[PDB]
């Protein structure tokens, strides 16, 4: 876990710049929908950018 | 080693010192020729009876 | 090690002659035969041997 | 040595090369008479049945991912989760 | 051939003549040009190989 | 002990062998039934392509001279020892003879196949009872 | 016509433009080696020669050449040469049955084909009968070729 | 293409180097080689105990 | 180098290779030549066996 | 020279690049565990920007 | 000797056996392959206990051609002979150099050298019989042989008998 923290680190607060109460609420005017739809597509590109096993 | 460069010094050194090879290495995999541990190869296919009654 | 080396057995006594599998002769024309270099290497080996031995 | 179930800690997503190995070992077992599991919609070549096998998780395989220390585990194809 | 972009597999079309037709799109990455340069095409034997080979 | 190799069909087995030898496909096939007798055929071409047992025989021989890096100290010992097993074999009359024959021919500016025909007749004359001597010259004139 | 490529009128090929004539020759010789066993040019029959190639031998002549003005292609026997052979030398697969001689020819070419055009016969230096041959072939500007 | 053989099928894994014992090579080899020639005196099949011999 | 790591085999074919705009990105036009010469060993299946008997 | 030095080199099923013989190069690859296949150019927003308009 | 001993095989299958009853396929194959024939190892496989119980363990796929493999560990029922072992057998075919004896599913050579002066060879009976100074060795006569020595060739087993010793013979 500290090594997935520190490897998380700057991705997280990446997200954490990205994703702010004013930055969406002011900007992108995002709904419910919208908003659930973009963290399952963070989450979901996050778990396909991972590198896989068994690569030279 | 042997296979890079200087093949008859290493293989010398090896019979003389009585050395011993893992032969999980890429080269060595090659050199006998059968499947190496890389990709596809890494890892074994089974079969599970009880998943065929399914 | 024991099993596998042996300074004594650093030191040739006896010598191993690999077969033709090795060494593929030819002949060609059945006149115009033509023997390995390393055949030819044995051949000054069994000379220089039994040489030897009839010199001691 | 067998690691258990609830000790499994490799990744449940099907790489690359395990849905690449899949498809093609079991292709090979669809072109030498093996019992289709899926009902075909006129397919003739065995990769494309394979590949209708893999999308319904019909596929009756389970991997033996190989840990570095020499342990192992069984992954089933079924339990997991494709693409 | 010192990419590993350089071995790519491709899809048979037969045609006549006697040269090798391909797109232009993919001259880039095998760093050649239409000026006598010559190319290698291997064959597979097994469905398996076949198979692993045009899904990697 | 036999160990001679004669390929038959075991589907015709109606004649000998009258087959056909396929060497672009390195394969031999029976010509009756198509049905291939041999797989993988070795070639006499390709071996002959690195490379005398009319006069010399079966007889081996390698030659000693000076290396790239080493001394001529070594190089006398060698062909010094050659010189003590010289007389182990009584070639030394055919190279010799074979030698001033050659200075001869080469001297009358005869073609190589007279030169050929005269060292394959001393070869045939050699060392026989009834030559006895002709202390060299006779024999080879 | 990108990346250096040329398209070239197809009619102006076909009224003799950039074609150009190959002469290809194939020099055979007969050898002897002790004066015993002695190289021969001629035609080889089917019955009583052994180690002889499938190709067509219905172009050479009775001397074992092929006459100029004789189509040939690839796989063809342009001189054809046999060599003596010994009963109790080899005796491999036939050769107790064929007895006599065993092929040696020199065919054209897997990949060729044309009209020979000039063959001629002459003893060498030391008296040896060899045969050149001299084939020509026209080669029409074809897409692969290179200008 | 080669014929069958009835010994168990298995890949080869650890590759031991070592030096060849005197004994153990007149243990593995079957001919002495003693005449220096290579084929017959009859200039064909092989010298038997020679060089190349069967 | 020429027999262990490389070495030359079979099932290929090398030529000089040529544009063709009306070909798509994957594809590559084989001459019908190579097509004839260069071969693949198919399995018989109940779902090819009359095409394979076409071709037999 | 640097094909021959970087070939056994692989990364298991722990998300770790080592050897064949085990020695440990990486811990993780990359030092993120992500392919270089699927990584684009991002800005930060946490630094960019003045005081007055972090805090606006 | 007649022994029990749990072995060990490593059965292979075709893709086409992979149905849900394919554990019977293996015990069948199980069968098929171990009762009747032999091994250099174990001698001369006689039966197999236990066919219910029959451990299946896990099935393994091998690269190529697709088959399947599998090792079973089973208790079976074997015939091993032995060196210097005094065995009871049934002349079948008879030879100068001496008949041959029927033990089992073993037949065992005895040489006429290692066996006594008084037993003579006789050719002119109808089957030749060896005609002794009190017991004649007819092909239907039951002897009592022991063995000497016993060659343990991989799926096929030959072994020596004398009966010169005393308490041997004819029984
Ligand atoms: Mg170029
Ligand atoms: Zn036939």
């Amino acid at each position: 876990q500290n090594a997935q923290r520190d490897a998380v680190t700057l991705f997280c607060c990446l997200l954490r710049s990205r994703l702010a109460t004013r930055r969406v609420l002011q900007e992108y005017r995002l709904t419910k929908q919208a908003f659930d739809w973009v963290l399952s597509n963070i989450e979901a590109q996050f778990l396909r950018s991972v590198v896989h096993p068994g690569e030279m | 080693r042997c296979s890079f460069e200087e093949t008859v010094e290493i293989l010398f050194e090896a019979g003389a010192s009585a050395e011993l090879d893992d032969c999980r290495g890429v080269s060595e995999n090659v050199i006998l020729g059968q499947m190496a541990p890389i990709g596809t190869g890494a890892f074994d296919v089974m079969i599970d009876e009880e998943s065929l009654v399914k | 090690n024991e099993v596998f080396s042996r300074p004594e057995w650093m030191i040739l006594t006896c010598l191993p002659v690999p077969p033709p599998p090795v060494r593929p002769s030819i002949s060609f024309n059945e006149s115009q035969r033509g023997e390995d270099d390393l055949t030819f290497k044995l051949a000054d080996i069994l000379k220089a041997n039994i040489s030897l031995e009839t010199l001691e | 040595k067998a690691i258990p179930k609830d000790q499994r800690a490799t990744t449940p997503y099907m790489t690359k090369y395990e849905r690449a190995r899949i498809l093609g070992t079991r292709a090979l077992q669809i072109s030498m008479n093996a019992p289709v599991f899926v009902d075909l919609e006129g397919e003739t070549d065995p990769l494309r049945i394979a590949m209708k096998e893999l999308a319904e998780k019909k596929i009756p395989l389970v991997i033996r991912r190989y840990l570095p220390d020499g342990s192992f585990e069984d992954w089933s194809v079924e339990e997991l989760i494709v693409d | 051939s010192l990419h590993k972009m350089s071995m790519m597999a491709h899809r048979v079309k037969v045609i006549p003549y006697s040269t090798f037709r391909l797109n232009l799109s993919v001259t880039s990455p095998y760093n050649a040009d239409f000026d006598g340069d010559e190319m290698n095409l291997h064959v597979p034997q097994s469905e398996e190989t076949r198979a692993e080979l045009s899904q990697l | 002990p036999n160990l001679n190799i004669v390929l038959t069909c075991p589907e015709c087995k109606v004649y000998p062998p009258k087959i056909v030898e396929r060497f672009s496909e390195g394969d031999v096939v029976c010509a009756l039934c198509g049905l291939v007798l041999s797989d993988k055929l070795v070639d006499t071409r390709s071996e002959w392509r690195t490379f005398n047992p009319l006069l010399d025989g079966n007889n081996l021989s390698t030659r000693i001279g000076k290396g790239e890096t080493t001394d001529m100290r070594f190089t006398k010992e060698l062909n010094k020892a050659q010189g003590k097993n010289v007389m182990d074999k009584k070639d030394n009359e055919v190279q010799a003879a074979f030698a001033k024959i050659t200075m001869l021919c080469d001297a009358a500016e005869l073609p190589k196949i007279v030169k050929d025909c005269a060292k394959e007749a001393y070869k045939l004359c050699h060392d026989e009872k009834t030559l006895k001597g002709k202390s060299m010259e006779s024999i080879m004139a | 016509n990108q990346e250096d490529s040329m398209i070239m009128n197809q009619s102006s090929i076909d009224r003799g433009l950039f074609r150009s004539l190959f002469f290809r020759s194939y020099m055979d010789q007969e050898k002897k080696y002790g004066m015993s066993i002695t190289e021969t040019f001629e035609k080889p029959q089917r019955t009583n020669t052994l180690r002889m190639k499938h190709g067509t031998y219905d172009k050479l002549d009775d001397d074992g050449l092929i006459a100029p003005g004789v189509r040939v292609s690839g796989e063809d026997v342009i001189i054809g040469k046999t060599t003596p052979i010994s009963p109790d030398e080899e005796e491999l697969g036939q050769r107790t049955a064929y007895h006599s001689k065993r092929d040696a020819s020199t065919p054209l070419r897997s990949t060729e084909n044309g009209i020979v055009d000039q063959v001629l016969v002459t003893t060498n230096q030391d008296g040896l009968k060899f045969v050149k041959v001299r084939v020509r072939t026209t080669k029409i500007p074809q897409i692969g070729d290179k200008f | 293409g080669q014929q069958y053989s009835s010994a168990p099928l298995r890949t080869v894994k650890e590759v031991q180097f070592g030096l060849f014992s005197p004994e153990e090579v007149r243990a593995i080899s079957v001919a002495k080689i003693r005449f220096p020639e290579t084929m017959d005196e009859t200039q064909t099949r092989a010298k038997i105990g020679g060089l190349n011999d069967p | 180098r020429g027999n262990l790591m490389g070495k030359r085999v079979d099932f290929s074919a090398r030529t000089v290779i040529s544009g063709d705009p009306n070909l798509e990105l994957d594809q590559v036009g084989v001459p019908k030549s190579i097509a004839k010469t260069l071969t693949y060993p198919e399995v018989v299946t109940p779902y090819n066996i009359d095409r394979l008997t076409q071709l037999v | 020279r640097l094909v021959k030095a970087l070939e056994d080199i692989m990364v298991h099923y722990d998300n770790t690049t080592r050897n064949s013989l085990g020695n440990v190069i990486q811990f993780i690859y990359g030092e993120d565990g992500m392919d270089a296949a699927h990584i684009e150019k991002q800005s930060l927003d946490t630094i960019g920007g003045s005081d007055a308009a972090f805090e606006k | 000797m007649f022994f029990i001993k749990d072995l060990s095989l490593n059965i292979t299958l075709h893709p086409s056996f992979f149905g849900p009853r394919m554990k019977q396929y293996l015990k069948t194959k199980l069968l098929e392959e171990v009762e009747g024939s032999c091994t250099g190892k174990f001698g001369y496989i006689l039966c197999v206990l236990d066919y219910d119980n029959i451990d299946i363990q896990r099935g393994r796929i091998l690269p190529t051609d697709g088959s399947a493999e599998f090792n079973v560990k089973y208790r079976a029922v074997v015939f091993k002979p032995f060196k210097g072992e005094v065995v009871d057998g049934t002349v079948v075919s008879c030879s100068q150099h001496g008949f041959e004896v029927q033990v089992g599913p073993m037949k065992v050579f005895v040489t006429k050298h290692l066996m006594p002066q008084d037993l003579t060879f006789n050719a002119g009976s109808n089957p030749p019989s060896y005609q002794s100074s009190e017991d004649v060795i007819t092909i239907k006569s039951r002897i009592r042989v022991k063995i000497e020595g016993c060659i343990s060739q991989v799926s096929s087993i030959h072994a020596i008998g004398s009966i010169k010793e005393d308490y041997l013979g004819a029984i």
